């Protein structure tokens, strides 16, 4: 995020750190439920890659944080690589993340939910913060 | 890029004005924010952008694309939740 | 779901 | 563009 604040520790619980197997983060997602992260399809993700919850600062080495293995990838079958249309994937936790006060899930909305241009949200994330 | 969690509140857009920056790229799976002085960025795919709904953070967008060089003064661009929910739900039940 | 038992500062 |  460019432009952006830091974070109160642990105010964004349901904010994931997708890293490779060499510890490089790639990709945000959200947990939904202890079982379930919603992530970008074009971030494509596999099996080797592991979950990261409860994380703040990804230079400590004291914060509890759980490092969550990826059972299976869910691509959304509509996802267009040519558009970036439909970009969603679903992830499937081998271990269940455990809830706690740095940790829990956002909520989904209805398919049938409005949210009106001109309303303020908020986004969040560990990207770059200067191009 | 940032060792710390970074934050920015920031406008949704209509896709019909976003389609002012960005043209036939908007889909109707996609919503558009910002271009108000923050910008997501590289790095930041797959998280959230989550608005408040009756007291509680919801899901609105998941981060996807935007301006090769993050401006500010540009839309970025969403997967819109609200459009593919079904397809979250469908996936839950049968897994 | 979607309510923090840390509140955000914004 | 670019992806995110």
């Amino acid at each position: 995020i460019v432009n952006g604040e830091e974070a109160v520790p642990g105010s964004w619980p349901w904010q994931v750190s997708l890293q490779d197997k060499t510890g490089f983060h790639f990709c945000g997602g959200s947990l939904i439920n202890e079982n379930w992260v919603v992530t970008a399809a074009h971030c494509g993700v596999t099996t080797s890659d592991v979950v990261v919850a409860g994380e703040f600062d990804q230079g400590s080495s004291s914060e509890k944080i759980q490092k969550l293995k990826i059972a299976k990838v869910f691509k959304n079958s509509k996802y267009n690589s040519l558009t970036i249309n439909n970009d969603i994937t679903l992830l499937k936790l081998s271990t269940a993340a455990s809830f706690s006060q740095t940790v829990s899930a956002v909520c989904l909305p209805s398919a049938s939910d409005d949210f009106a241009a001109g309303t303020t949200c908020v986004t969040t994330g560990w990207g770059l913060t200067r191009y | 890029t940032p060792d710390r969690l970074q934050q920015a509140s920031l406008p949704l857009l209509s896709n019909t004005n976003c389609k002012k920056y960005w043209g036939t790229k908007i889909k109707d799976a996609m919503i558009c924010a910002g271009a108000s002085g923050v910008s997501s960025c590289m790095g930041d795919s797959g998280g959230p952008l989550v608005c408040k709904k009756n007291g509680a953070w919801t899901l609105v967008g998941i981060v996807s694309w935007g301006s090769s060089t993050c401006s500010t003064s540009t839309p970025g661009v969403y997967a819109r939740v609200t459009a593919l929910v079904n397809w979250v739900q469908q996936t839950l039940a049968a897994n | 779901c979607g309510v923090p038992a840390i509140q955000p500062v914004l | 563009s670019w992806p995110w």
